[PDB]
């Protein structure tokens, strides 16, 4: 009986808190019997140099390794025995440790992640067994195309700056990291007025803000010294990396144009357009009758094996395009087929297919949000970007706004006659110069 | 997407302990979508 | 089911008689024109209609190279031509045209 | 102040043709709707093997309401989801969308659960998506060890595999497809679950389309358990191999033991590059292995069998000895030594991880949908925790003995030149 | 006397076939069923490889 | 030519009983010639 707009305003509000010392403390309750916590910081590789590059993803394998109070299997087994799940993850501007537990188990869990934020043991043996394990980690990556080309295309978009870095960091400096160098990482970022406390679940906002108190009150906080970090612009680069290699069995290919950032309004019609053009894989069952255009000839045609749509989005910049993989007979259809329908969308969008891309959108987001793990990451993710959680009534109202007009001139403001960077790996002898993929990015009928 | 779940293009090589540990199964599934 | 409809049909076997494919042993669904429909209709025929279409075409294409005929106990009866391409041309029809509804909107 | 509603309960009906609805209305924007019903790959005999497989990649033909074309263009108008996912007991027809468009793609499920027409040339442009399907999961090399494990394990209608064998690829008729339907999507093994739904619209569906009376009832064909092994010699890098014996069937309190047992040895980890010290299978192979390898333990239940191990990846000069201290480890089990506070650790576990896994809509539903089809009746969460509870410490003991005196089914897969046989353990 | 005096590499080797039994089953598509049925009978020149050959 | 024997392109049918007999075998031999 209730409506698809009254369902959205069912969502309990998030509660948003901020101790003295800077930290803030977001929860959205349930009536679930678990819970996901953990601490998202406002660090990453963007903040590395390239002399401590890779220093982030170094402490994630110590974090979890022995504490000041918890010494090595302690931690473990505590998270362990209460059946408990421990994870962390780190990209290029958020690192984050989150526990999932039973309700009942939140004052221990947020216990256990105030131990390891603050309390990290970094014990010099095990820095030396994690340098081995990192390094086979590298030579792991090398094997997945997919992660190579992203990183390809991070290193040409942002050449020169700090986001070409990647997080791993590169091979020589994982080798000669110090533990000083990852104690003075430590000290500069994972500061209280950096980080934020998220829970989602079973809980009421009042635990979780007094055990905030409780365990994260000692954190030096809201002045640490002359040493505040500050993000500066990235110059993005219009430039191309092509790493040949025959012996693969299939190519890669990731090209983008850039993207306006966390905060712009124009990310919520980009990402309409880009579900117009969806994604496809050789295991869909649709196959000749999909509606994307490009979905449609790629599986009729056979012109790949899969591609995506994406926009990453980081500070006041992002990585606007598309990644696909095909046989190395393909990789000149595929750009033309797709560099088409971005034109498309730029000069002659229609209001059918528009309004597809919004009920794609709306759906991506709510089946996204369903869970406590889901929902904690958007509250910690969006406090750290946005400053606030942004309901989902709000993000409907913005995809409404959404129409035919909006999507032409917003393709047309970030695709239309600009210098895309282009990544590919593998059989890539077709694959266009870039100056015919320059050419791909306007229409001379228009 | 089509999904193979058991835990309860040349892929990727797992060569270390820890990227192992998840790996052994733990009943197989086969979903296929649109 | 009146004498009048028995001269329709009546006209209507005087000019399959007067077509003449029926000299050459064809029935009305082998002279066909293909364009895209009717190809995709007769790719979705069964095998043995298929082989059947193709012998007769062949035969029809051989007597026409001689500019003879079969004999008129071998002509294509009008009452027995069988329509055996216009429900499988029928449905390609209509999924052309349940496409070109939906590029509508 | 901030706090949710108050959480409506679940509804649940049996009809007297067999059918049973069950709908929960969580007010959530998205609605979930799945069709269960008793048609996986265990009902394929030896002369229609792959069924079932091109079956669950046939969703999206043309059936008497809606042409392929609709189906595809009318779900993605909406921004749903159409997805079939098979076990080998269960084949489930799962559908999503925002609630105001619950109407459109419950009429589509319909359709391609109740009037599919199998046309002849849509089917035979489909055969080759099954060699597709087939090599991207085979990948895995976990799923041709878990194929080869129940092809040895079962006579018959277990060792059916999830994957159409090759041999049948472009065999599959449209009549096969046809006889498989009306012979298993029947009201007697059907549930018709749905989330973000109220109960009287989905009984009122139950009652117009969902009466298909039986073509084939219940059957008794019952799986016989057999035992043996097949062996796998190929390139792969490392062993993967899984010794099982017969454990118990699902919903059994014996069942619940097996599952307890599961946790005392470990399956899964539960922290990001840890050393898992709570599981003792990993403990116990660590001590006289020093090499890079997993091990996990595996219960596998179903309705009239189960199948309980371990399973394990190693170097192929480790396989051995990885496999015998696995086993070894089960039976200092079976022979006694098992704490308390290790047993209760391992509910923890059970109590914890069956929580987590129905916190999601996606998650929930699939539970549901089994709970229908293998009991007929929705067993609540506090009730689940209860008979966990109940399991005895000599329960998860007898369990470790029926594994280690059971007759044993082995499947491995990698340079097998140390890997042994059953005989050898 | 002249080419073939190569001297061993490796000796006569005393890796001797262990037999196991057991059951290997191939579902195809062929119209008959093959099934061969055995069991470990005798090394090659003894006498009881006589007895099965007459048998 | 290459040869298998065991006795002691579509190749063909064999139906009836009396074309079977012999086909049963009898130790495997692979022969390769130029
Ligand atoms: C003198 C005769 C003039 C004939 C003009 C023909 C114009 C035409 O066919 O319109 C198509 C053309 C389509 O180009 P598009 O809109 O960018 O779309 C690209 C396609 O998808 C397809 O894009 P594409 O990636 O497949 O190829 C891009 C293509 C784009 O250029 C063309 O296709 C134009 C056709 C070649 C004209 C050659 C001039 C002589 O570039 C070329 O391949 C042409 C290279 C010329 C080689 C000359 C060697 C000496 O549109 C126009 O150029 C119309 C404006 C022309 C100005 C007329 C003045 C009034
Ligand atoms: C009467 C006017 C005819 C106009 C045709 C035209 O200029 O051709 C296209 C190219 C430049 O466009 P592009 O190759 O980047 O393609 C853009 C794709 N979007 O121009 C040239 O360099 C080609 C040289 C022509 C010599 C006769």
């Amino acid at each position: 009986t209730a409506t698809y707009a009254q369902a959205l305003q069912s969502v309990p509000e998030t509660q948003v808190s901020q101790l003295d010392n800077g930290l803030r403390v977001a929860s959205e309750q349930s009536s679930q019997p678990t819970c996901t916590v953990g601490v998202w910081i406002d660090a990453g590789s963007r903040y590395e140099s390239e002399k401590n590059n890779g220093a982030g993803y170094f402490v994630e394998h110590l974090a979890f390794k022995g504490t000041k109070n918890r010494p090595g299997n302690a931690l473990e087994k505590e998270v362990e025995s209460m059946g408990a799940h421990l994870n962390a993850y780190s990209t290029r501007e958020h690192t984050a440790y989150y526990i999932k537990a039973l309700s009942k188990d939140l004052p221990k869990a947020v216990e256990l992640l105030a131990d390891i934020v603050q309390n990290c043991s970094l014990e010099d043996s095990q820095i030396e067994k994690e340098r081995d394990v990192i390094l086979q980690e590298l030579q792991e990556n090398d094997t997945s195309m997919r992660d190579v080309v992203f990183n390809y295309l991070h290193a040409t978009a942002f050449q020169g700056t700090p986001l070409a870095q990647s997080v791993e960091g590169p091979s020589e400096n994982v080798r000669k990291l110090s533990r000083a160098d990852l104690t003075e990482y430590l000290s500069r970022h994972y500061k209280a007025p950096r980080m934020v406390l998220a829970a989602a679940g079973g809980l009421e906002h009042r635990q979780l803000l007094d055990l905030a108190q409780k365990h994260f009150s000692g954190l030096s906080g809201t002045y640490d010294e002359d040493a505040v970090p500050t993000l500066s612009p990235c110059r993005f680069t219009g430039s191309q990396i092509c790493h040949r290699e025959d012996g693969l069995p299939l190519a890669h290919v990731a090209i983008a144009v850039e993207g306006p950032g966390w905060a712009h309004p124009d990310n919520v019609a980009l990402q309409v357009a880009n579900a117009i053009i969806g994604h496809y894989d050789c295991t869909y069952g649709g196959g000749a009758h999909l509606s994307s255009p490009l979905a449609s000839i790629a599986a009729t045609n056979k012109l790949c094996q899969s591609f995506q749509t994406f926009n990453i989005c980081y500070a006041d910049t992002g990585l606007l395009g598309a990644h696909f993989v095909c046989d190395h007979m393909s990789i000149d259809d595929m750009m033309f087929v797709l560099q088409g329908q971005w034109m498309r969308l730029c000069t002659s969008a229609t209001e059918s297919e528009v309004l597809r891309g919004k009920n794609l959108l709306r759906n991506a987001l709510v089946s996204h949000l369903d869970g406590t793990t889901p929902v904690c990451e958007d509250i910690g993710r969006s406090l750290l970007t946005y400053g606030r959680r942004i309901p989902l009534a709000e993000w409907e109202s913005r995809i409404a706004e959404v129409d035919a007009r909006v999507v032409r001139e917003v393709c047309s403001k970030y695709f239309y006659d600009q210098c895309p960077a282009v990544a590919g790996f593998g059989p890539i002898e077709q694959l266009p110069d870039y100056n015919r993929i320059r050419s791909g990015m306007f229409w001379l009928r228009f | 997407r089509g999904v193979a779940g058991a835990l309860r293009d040349l892929k990727r090589s797992v060569l270390c302990r820890e990227s192992l540990r998840g790996q052994a199964a733990g009943p197989l599934v086969a979903s296929v979508s649109l | 089911v009146s004498a009048s409809s028995r001269w329709l049909e009546g006209i209507r076997k005087w000019y399959y008689n007067a077509a003449g494919f029926n000299k050459l042993g064809l029935m009305r669904d082998d002279t066909i024109h293909e364009n895209d429909d009717v190809k995709e209709a007769i790719r979705r025929l069964p095998e043995n209609l298929y082989n059947d279409r193709v012998f007769r075409i062949k035969r029809a294409l051989d007597l026409s190279m001689r500019q003879q005929i079969l004999p008129k106990e071998q002509w294509t009866k009008y009452e027995e031509d069988k329509s055996y391409l216009e429900p499988y041309l029928k449905e390609v029809i209509r999924e052309r045209k349940e496409r070109e509804e939906w590029a509508k909107k | 102040a901030g706090v949710p509603p108050h959480p409506q309960d679940l509804e649940f009906t049996r009809l007297p043709n067999g059918l049973v609805i069950a709908s929960l209305e969580n007010y959530a924007p998205a609605s979930r709707i799945g069709l269960f019903i008793k048609a996986g790959s265990r009902y394929e005999n030896s002369n229609n093997l792959g069924t079932s497989h091109l079956l669950r990649l046939a969703s999206s033909l043309t059936t008497k309401g809606a042409s392929s074309f609709k189906i595809t263009r009318g779900i993605e108008a909406v921004g749903g989801k159409l997805s079939v996912t098979s076990t080998r007991e269960n084949m489930a027809y799962t559908v999503e969308c925002l609630r105001d468009d619950v109407d459109i793609l419950m009429e589509f499920l319909l359709n391609v659960t109740t009037a599919p027409e199998f046309r002849r040339w849509e089917v035979a442009a489909l055969q080759p998506q099954l060699r597709i399907d087939k090599a991207v999961a085979l990948q895995n090399p976990q799923a041709h060890v878990i194929e080869n494990l129940h092809a040895a394990a079962y006579r018959n209608a277990l060792a059916n595999s999830l994957y159409c064998p090759d041999y049948r690829i472009g065999k599959v008729t449209p009549v096969e497809l046809h006889d498989y339907v009306q012979n298993h999507f029947t009201s007697a093994r059907m549930a018709l679950i749905g989330l973000g739904v109220s109960h009287p619209v989905l009984k009122q569906v139950a009652e117009q389309f969902l009466n298909i009376r039986g073509g084939l009832g219940l059957s008794g064909a019952k799986a016989k358990y057999h035992g043996g092994e097949i062996r796998e010699q190929n390139g792969d890098s490392l062993v993967h191999a899984a010794l099982v014996a017969e454990s118990a069937a699902i919903g059994s309190a014996e069942a619940n033991a097996f599952s307890v047992l599961q946790h005392v040895l470990g399956a899964g980890p539960h922290v990001k590059r840890g050393s898992n010290a709570t599981s003792s299978l990993y403990q116990a192979v660590a001590k006289g292995v020093h090499q890079p390898f997993d091990v996990s333990a595996f219960n596998a239940s179903y309705s009239d069998s189960g199948l309980f191990g371990f399973y394990t990846i190693s170097q192929a000069a480790s396989a051995g000895d990885v496999i015998k201290a696995a086993y070894n480890q089960v039976k200092t089990i079976a022979q006694g030594n098992l704490s308390n506070p290790d047993v209760q650790a391992a509910k923890n576990k059970l109590k914890a991880g069956y929580l987590m896994s129905v916190e999601s809509s996606e998650g929930f539903l699939d539970e549901v949908g089994s709970q229908a089809l293998a009991a007929g009746s929705y067993t609540p969460p506090s009730t689940v925790l209860q008979q966990i509870d109940a399991v005895a410490d000599a329960d998860v003991i007898n369990a470790a003995k029926k594994f280690v005196s059971g007759r044993k089914s082995m499947a491995a897969s990698g340079n097998l030149g140390h890997t042994p046989f059953i005989d050898e353990l």
